[PDB]
């Protein structure tokens, strides 16, 4: 029914916003060899700020990312800045809040409504930061991988995408009540 | 020459330029409309347009 859509809808909102963050925070996206490990180099385990030396004289050691051909510049500062998975949390964020709000003011529709929206925006942004995480990755030193925090992105914009479709549906249902009552009224 | 006295060069040269190896470069976006010229495209465009 309604009640229990809206239910799963806000704890896919928390979730996602929770697994959002804790990719974001957590430095365990890529594990490679790097030449700066104090010894092709040394095994390293990274994320999108800092990166951490293990197996190595210096482990547990972890340094700031140093970055750094306009397009290849513009590439630069979006890594750096990560503005695309912190928007795609904080989108979620206000969809959630949007939710509970709609689990108040139950008159005004359009509020599950905007919820979705970000929901979906969210999805797409993460989208957005995984391509450009990868291709600033490459350049132009094997056998790289990805870690479970890479992943925690990808189950965020999964559930992102199917509480957008939870919550458009549940406007949908809300709508054709409302209207089917006040035109047979 | 006006000094000493000189052979006929045993090896002859010039100045010349020095560049680095042309590299693969790392693909651009937009790389995927490499197969096909620019006005291929436009024309492609328009002859949508006009169709």
């Amino acid at each position: 029914e309604k009640g229990v859509q809206v239910l799963l809808t806000t704890i896919g909102a928390f979730a996602a916003f929770g697994l959002m963050t804790i990719a974001i925070s957590t430095d365990y996206w890529l594990y490679t060899r790097a030449l700066i490990c104090n010894t092709p180099g040394g095994l390293t385990h990274s994320g999108l700020w800092r990166i951490c030396c293990l197996e190595g004289l210096k482990r547990g050691v972890c340094v700031k990312i140093n970055h750094f051909d306009s397009a290849e510049y513009l590439l630069r500062v979006v890594r750096a800045s990560s503005i695309f998975p912190i928007l795609s949390a904080i989108l979620l964020l206000l969809g959630g809040v949007c939710v509970a709000a709609s689990r108040v003011y139950k008159s005004k529709r359009n509020i599950i409504l905007g919820a979705g929206i970000l929901f979906v925006a969210a999805g797409l942004s993460n989208i957005i930061g995984v391509i450009v995480y990868i291709s600033a990755n490459a350049g132009e030193k094997n056998h790289y991988s990805y870690g479970w925090s890479f992943y925690f992105g990808g189950l965020s914009f999964i559930l992102a995408e199917v509480i957008g479709v939870l919550a458009v549906n549940i406007y949908i249902e809300r709508s054709r009540e409302a209207h089917c009552q006040s035109r047979s009224d | 020459e006006e000094v000493i006295d000189f052979s006929k060069p045993f090896m002859s040269l010039g100045i010349s330029i020095m560049i680095k190896k042309p590299q693969k470069s790392k693909p651009g976006v937009f790389s995927f409309l490499d197969p096909l010229a620019y006005e291929i495209w436009m024309c492609i465009v328009f002859a949508y347009i006009g169709v």
